[PDB]
RNA sequence: GGCGCUGCUGCAGUUGAAACGCCCGUAGUUGGCCCCCCGCCGCCACGAGGAAACGGGAGCGCUCCAGGCAGGUUGGA
RNA sequence: GGCUCAGGACAACGGUUGCACCCCCCGUGGCGGUCGCCGGACACCGCUGGCAACCCGGCGCCAAGACGUGCGCGCAAGGGCGGGCCCCGGGCGAGCAGCGUGACGCAGCGACGGCCCGCCCGGGCUUCCGGGGCAUCACCCGGUCGGCGCGGUCGCGGCGCGCCGAGGGCCCGACGCCUGGCGGAGAAUCAGGGUUCGACUCCGGAGAGCGGGCCUGCGAGACGGCCCGCACAUCCAAGGACGGCAGCAGGCGCGGAACUUGCCCAAUGCGCGGCGCGCGGCGGCGCGACGGGGUGCGCGCGAGUCAGGCGGG
């Protein structure tokens, strides 16, 4: 990288996100109703012990494919095995677009598509339209209609096999139409 | 099934073997090694089908028994061998040294050489990679290995390479502007010069090249093999990689019996 | 299968014997072939195997397919495996000497 | 035998689906090491060679303490909590993740150098360290870990509360 | 499977829709007067060979003159027609090929070639004739009654010089 | 196939068989006119990539032929 | 390799993706560092046996490119730490692969040097689109839909188990029932648009009388491998042993309906290595079907007969 960090006066100053993580940890072990303790995997957990702020306390990384990381992700508290963003799976293979047909599972929703089949005989066409189930990162927070954009991973459930990586909002009480795209 | 393949009937053999649909219920299938089974021609399709040296099977064998035949400057007895493009083909007892090449249909060809000229072999970078230790390795199209590459040499490149010594010599850069031939698809066979290398997330690179009459093309980049810089390092067919059209082929073989 | 028996009782017919701590003994039935291995033949008649002459081509067998002894070193047999032992050194010297050339290439570098 | 063919499970709109093939091979399953703690390891041949080690009867591992950087041998007393089942803990099985004491003696030379963990060291004066087991038993024969500290040792501290 | 199962098979002829029917009944036999035909299958299968040539016609008519496969077929199906003699010189375009009649196909026979070149007396003795082997084309002997003579080997019709007619 | 007696192309519904007794109404189907030179679908063309055989189709007198890929520098496009 | 189409309708299958979730013999190309020639014993065979026949017992002298142990320069699996705290070359689109350093362990290769690694063909699973009839089948599902954790797997995954939640599919036809349902490449018909069939040649799937289980091996839930239940048959001194023609010929039965109880591995291919091969070939039966030529012309032929070539294991 031929650029190197542009200076401003207040960068050690905001990366007081620390303190912010730090806590959140304390209050997750202080949380008793959970039966295990959730972490992610990249991360010591010795270095919530340390003042020095030597070394990185959340672990991220870039997807690629021209799609940029959420500041929700970057500056978050939650611990998702999951995410494509901040957890333990990759994307590969196909990246699709649809709407929110469903939102009522724990981090988890429905996509429809919609799409036209020809019927040569009778020279015309039928709308079709299929159900795609989904993985919700908690970075995200979606209803129904939105548009969402899915790419594809490994399995992870008997359904699953997509995951969520940008959602274009619409406004609620619109005209819902066949939008096939 | 419930292991591998051991047959192979003779209308499944790839439609360039040129094998007839008759004279046969059974085909030769290609042995695992030193190339693939769908971009080769085995050594028996060679001599027995081609130059008539053995009328059959069973004196093919023992011509490979007593080892008149070198591939690579060194002997082969497996009538199933796979021989591919740029494998050297050199029989001594009647004095005939060949590299492949393909035609421009897409087949198998083998063209004449000097003793100057079958003393290198040209492959294509197939992949870079870390083995015992943490060694590099590079890993080429006929299945040769080289440890401790010059850092220069990145894939999809072609080097050069002593049959005996199994070192390289020279290698050439695929960028803009490097004479090339195409290996597979419809447009397997011809030459020309890479003018495009169009780059896409996730799915392939496409290539688009001319011959030296203005035709252009188009393929994925795991067609273009790399000959030289702006003049080929090995000889190629009267024909150079230039196809004729349906008309002007028509009229050839109008010619030949006229 | 019916592998079936008895503890030596009522419906046994035939059986097998062995003779211990011995109309009786009195004949004897040789030897019927011979030993054919290098070290065998000598512990057999009291010879080491750490003296440097294996050889021990004597031919008694009281002539009676059966000889062609086994294990038997030789200068052949000795050169050849040394022939392999010095090579799996060799490679190692080539080896290791193509690590400095690619280390200087990189420092080069 | 055990399989774990997805032909048997229903569709994801509840309904039977049918039977087109008898089961195969590379579909098996085996039953499960169930390694008790405290000197058995079976081999097990899988597809292809690939020896997998089962263990059965651990009494050692190595245990790591990451902050402070020291790895010692030591001898797993007692299993101690289990995210899955009491049953576990009760019967003292050892599967990955569970959280364990092990014995002092190993460690009582890092009792010296201060400014480290005290959290550590107090505990270390006494005769055991919590741990977390970080190996698969039951597909390496092995388990080995790292001494807890941050806040998932305060969390497993008052699940162990006297309460 | 036996290597007997791959060979490709196929009929010639094909039948008309309503056979009772007098005013072409008639004019059928005329034709089986005009020349030796044994049956009527011998005239269903001259309108099958001129059926396809009218078909490709039609296919390649329905196209445009600058065209690639005008370009190729019209000229192949021209060359073909030509040499077999179908079709003669002057007319080399594909909009004759619409004219033609079974009529210009039964022209090209042996039997027609011989009565052109007076081999025969007739049309039957040239049946005949052609079946007792006597009449060779180019020094080969030729059995076939239905023989299709290019106009290139059609100089070399004779008798053929193996026969008790020299 | 005849058959436009299954009708997309292309049937019939006053009396031959056939318009729901009527009004409201969701899914569905359909929806005037307008800005051009942006984006996202549909559509049109041209490519790349993957199997032969069959179906077409260039060349070749198994004496013709149903065939076969032959053959006299070749070829199976 | 051969046979068959019974089962199975969001299957399979066809095109189109992916494994940064995997496994693999042979062959090709690499790579090879590992904390003085050993040991006894097995089959063939000798001497004696049991048994109706099936099949075996006891004693003994004898080898290895068979085991076992192992001579050797430390490196198999797994595990802790070693990353950047707007966001973006060993190799990528993608933090992927290596290495270093603290602990464990002692695996594999070594008695004629090979553990190991790329490629290859093959497999497993996997994204998307296509993927029978009935509404006198309108609601359906409850490991069912999602979450956490371990286990098992070559591996991902409700695949399995514990705990938490109440989801998931539907008139764009769910679910259920029926099929004299193998899918595709294709075939029949014929101006154009269409209708119907996909037994069998190639590809893919599935089975070996019907449920199941498994050993050996890189690879099988194998049936010309084994073990058990059921339904059927077979020899037998009555105590016992034993089978799987949906392989090729041939028999029975069924039905309107389908040939020899031949010869050869000479080609084509495969295996191992000059042979083996009911693959595959060559003859026999064969008006299913296809193509060609006669029963005369005005005076010569083919249909048959007998000889010799040619061809053909
Ligand atoms: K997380
Ligand atoms: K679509
Ligand atoms: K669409
Ligand atoms: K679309
Ligand atoms: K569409
Ligand atoms: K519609
Ligand atoms: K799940
Ligand atoms: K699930
Ligand atoms: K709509
Ligand atoms: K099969
Ligand atoms: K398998
Ligand atoms: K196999
Ligand atoms: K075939
Ligand atoms: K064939
Ligand atoms: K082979
Ligand atoms: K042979
Ligand atoms: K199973
Ligand atoms: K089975
Ligand atoms: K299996
Ligand atoms: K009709
Ligand atoms: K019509
Ligand atoms: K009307
Ligand atoms: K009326
Ligand atoms: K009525
Ligand atoms: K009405
Ligand atoms: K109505
Ligand atoms: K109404
Ligand atoms: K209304
Ligand atoms: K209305
Ligand atoms: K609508
Ligand atoms: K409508
Ligand atoms: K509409
Ligand atoms: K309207
Ligand atoms: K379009
Ligand atoms: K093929
Ligand atoms: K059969
Ligand atoms: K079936
Ligand atoms: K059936
Ligand atoms: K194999
Ligand atoms: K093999
Ligand atoms: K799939
Ligand atoms: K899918
Ligand atoms: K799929
Ligand atoms: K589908
Ligand atoms: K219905
Ligand atoms: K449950
Ligand atoms: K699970
Ligand atoms: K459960
Ligand atoms: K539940
Ligand atoms: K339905
Ligand atoms: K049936
Ligand atoms: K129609
Ligand atoms: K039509
Ligand atoms: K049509
Ligand atoms: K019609
Ligand atoms: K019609
Ligand atoms: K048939
Ligand atoms: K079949
Ligand atoms: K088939
Ligand atoms: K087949
Ligand atoms: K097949
Ligand atoms: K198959
Ligand atoms: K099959
Ligand atoms: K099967
Ligand atoms: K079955
Ligand atoms: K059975
Ligand atoms: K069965
Ligand atoms: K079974
Ligand atoms: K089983
Ligand atoms: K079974
Ligand atoms: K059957
Ligand atoms: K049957
Ligand atoms: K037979
Ligand atoms: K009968
Ligand atoms: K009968
Ligand atoms: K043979
Ligand atoms: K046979
Ligand atoms: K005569
Ligand atoms: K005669
Ligand atoms: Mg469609
Ligand atoms: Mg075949
Ligand atoms: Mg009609
Ligand atoms: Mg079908
Ligand atoms: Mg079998
Ligand atoms: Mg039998
Ligand atoms: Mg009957």
């Amino acid at each position: 990288r031929h650029p190197l960090r542009p200076d401003p006066d207040r960068e050690r100053r905001a990366l007081e996100r620390a303190e912010n993580l730090r806590k959140a940890a304390y209050e997750m072990a202080e949380n008793q109703h959970e039966r295990a303790y959730h972490k992610q995997s990249q991360i010591f957990q010795g270095r919530f012990l340390r003042k020095d702020n030597a070394r990185c306390l959340r672990f991220y990384k870039s997807i690629g494919m021209g799609y940029h990381t959420p500041i929700t992700a970057i500056n978050g508290t939650y611990i998702d095995k999951k995410c494509p963003f901040t957890g333990n799976v990759s994307i590969r293979g196909r990246i699709l677009r649809g709407v929110v047909h469903s939102a009522k599972m724990q981090r988890s929703i429905i996509v429809r598509r919609d799409y036209l089949h020809f019927v040569q005989k009778y020279k015309r066409y039928e709308r079709r339209h299929k159900h795609v189930a989904a993985h919700l990162s908690p970075c995200f927070r979606v209803k129904e209609g939105d548009i969402v954009t899915i790419g594809e991973c490994r399995p992870l459930s008997k359904t699953i096999r997509f995951n969520v990586i940008k959602v274009e909002p619409v406004s609620e009480a619109a005209k819902k139409r066949f939008s096939p795209f | 099934a419930r292991g591998v393949r051991k047959h192979l009937k003779r209308l499944n053999a790839p439609k360039h073997w040129l094998l007839d649909k008759m004279g046969g219920i059974w085909a030769p299938r290609p042995t695992n090694g030193p190339h693939g089974l769908r971009e080769c021609i085995p050594l028996i399709l060679i001599l027995r089908n081609r130059l008539h040296y053995a009328n059959t099977y069973a004196e093919t064998s023992m011509i490979l028994q007593d080892k008149n035949v070198l591939i690579d400057g060194k002997p082969r007895t497996d009538p199933t061998f796979p021989v591919g493009f740029m494998d050297v083909f050199e029989i001594p007892k009647v004095h005939k040294t060949f590299r492949v090449l393909y035609d421009v249909k897409g087949r198998f060809t083998l063209v004449p050489i000097q003793s100057n000229e079958a003393g290198f072999k040209l492959c294509r970078v197939q992949k870079i990679f870390l083995g015992d230790k943490g060694m590099p390795y590079l890993s080429t199209h006929d299945a040769r290995t080289i440890r401790f590459p010059h850092p220069d040499i990145k894939t999809n490149d072609t080097i050069k390479i002593n049959l005996k010594t199994g070192k390289i010599d020279e290698w050439y850069k695929f960028d803009i502007g490097k004479i090339v031939m195409v290996t597979g698809g419809r447009n397997c066979g011809r030459i020309g010069t890479i003018q495009a290398i169009d780059k896409h997330m996730g799915s392939y690179t496409m290539i688009r090249m001319k011959d030296t009459e203005g035709t252009e093309f188009l393929t994925r980049l795991c067609n273009v093999f790399v000959i030289g810089n702006d003049s080929p390092a090995v000889a190629i067919p009267t024909t150079k990689g230039i196809r004729p059209d349906i008309i002007k082929n028509r009229e050839l073989r109008l010619r030949s019996i006229a | 299968k019916s592998i079936r028996g008895c503890i030596v009782g009522p419906d046994l017919h035939a059986l097998s014997v062995v003779l211990v701590d011995a109309g009786l003994t009195d004949v004897v039935v040789p030897k019927r072939l011979v030993p054919k291995r290098a070290s065998k033949i000598r512990r057999l008649f009291g010879l080491p195997t750490t003296k440097v002459d294996p050889k021990d081509q004597m031919l008694v067998c009281e002539l009676i397919l059966k000889p062609k002894v086994q294990r038997v070193v030789t200068d052949e047999k000795y050169a050849r495996k040394q022939r392999v032992i010095a090579e799996k050194k060799e490679i190692m010297r080539k080896s290791l000497q193509q690590l400095e050339e690619y280390k200087a290439l990189l420092s080069r570098m | 035998g055990i399989t774990h063919d997805k032909m048997y499970k229903r569709s994801k709109t509840g309904a039977v689906q049918g039977k087109w093939h008898k089961k195969r091979k590379y579909n098996l399953g085996r039953q499960p090491a169930n390694t008790k703690l405290i000197q058995k390891i079976s081999t097990i041949r899988c597809r292809g060679g690939n020896i997998k080690r089962r263990a059965l009867r651990l009494s050692h591992g190595s245990f790591a303490w990451g902050s402070a950087d020291i790895s010692h041998k030591a001898r797993i007393l007692q299993v101690v909590y289990n995210s899955t089942s009491n049953e576990l803990v009760r019967t003292n099985t050892l599967v990955k993740g569970c959280v364990v004491q092990i014995d002092s003696a190993p460690f009582k030379s890092a009792l010296s150098n201060d400014t480290l963990d005290k959290e550590i060291l107090d505990q270390i004066r006494g005769d055991h360290i919590l741990a977390r087991i970080s190996s698969r038993p039951g597909q390496v024969g092995t388990a080995d870990g790292y001494i807890l500290e941050g806040p998932e040792l305060l969390f497993y501290q008052k699940k162990l509360a006297p309460k | 499977p036996r290597i007997s199962r791959h060979r490709n098979s196929s009929k010639t002829y094909s039948t008309p829709k309503k056979p009772f029917t007098k005013p072409r009944l008639d004019a059928e036999l005329k034709l089986c007067g005009e020349y030796g035909l044994k049956c009527k299958r011998e005239i269903y299968r001259a309108r099958y060979m001129l059926a396809k040539i009218r078909r490709t016609a039609r296919n390649l008519l329905t196209l445009d003159e600058n065209d690639i496969k005008r370009r190729f077929e019209g000229a192949a199906l021209l060359r073909r027609l030509h040499m077999l003699g179908i079709l003669d010189e002057e007319k080399d375009q594909l909009d004759y090929v619409l004219g033609l009649r079974i009529e210009d196909i039964f022209k090209r026979r042996l039997q027609s070639v011989i009565v052109e070149s007076k081999l025969a007396k007739s049309v039957h003795h040239a049946r005949n004739m052609i079946k007792a082997r006597h009449i060779s084309v180019g020094g080969q002997i030729v059995n076939i009654p239905s023989y299709m003579v290019r106009i290139s080997n059609t100089s070399r019709v004779a008798i053929a010089d193996t026969s008790s007619l020299a």
